[PDB]
């Protein structure tokens, strides 16, 4: 697939496990952010000693317990431990995933 | 405006 | 060009107006922030009403007073208004830039 990079939130639909997931493709962070509202209440989630870096101030997150398999429309897949946090207006898609996904940046 | 560099 | 997404941070260096920036490619930020340790001096800024928001919010933060000139390497050109803020820990491009940049992204 191709996606241009324009004002409008670059988005992406994908599964995590099970669950269907919509996000922000954030090539700003090396992880990824599920929001605590849209986080399953049955998957567990743990302290870590990970400091996100924020906007002068600094979250101390959630992270998944176990690695979750996501997988794409074109069924690619693969593994990702996102971090859950509250208060966060999206899901963010790190560059963990993106990785993954082997997704490029081109110009003409 | 949104802004997501946390990692 | 192209540049694959990877663990790595994915760099950009250009100049704005006269001076050369290297800054962090973020499909994440709807905005451009320029560190205040990197602002030249003599580089009018202004206040602004608005307010800069994901992990926590900045409220007010200063902003370019004048539109810059952008350039790469390739002398593609356009404007940019970035905003400039202390602690930062490095220039963030964000989409209204990469928007004039005409970036694509892409899966294989």
């Amino acid at each position: 697939w191709v996606q241009p990079i324009t004002a409008q939130k670059p988005s992406l639909t994908l599964w995590l496990d099970d669950k269907m997931f919509t996000g922000l493709i954030n090539t700003g962070a090396d992880v990824t952010i599920i929001k605590l509202e849209d986080w399953p209440p049955n998957w567990p989630i743990t302290d870590t000693l990970t400091n996100l870096r924020g906007i002068g101030q600094s979250n101390n997150p959630k992270q998944s317990s176990k690695y979750l398999t996501w997988r794409d429309k074109e069924n690619n897949s693969g593994l990702i431990k996102p971090f859950v946090i509250p208060n966060l207006p999206v899901n963010l898609w790190g560059r963990d995933l993106l990785s993954q996904m082997k997704i490029m940046m081109a110009s003409p | 405006p949104y802004v997501f560099a946390m990692h």
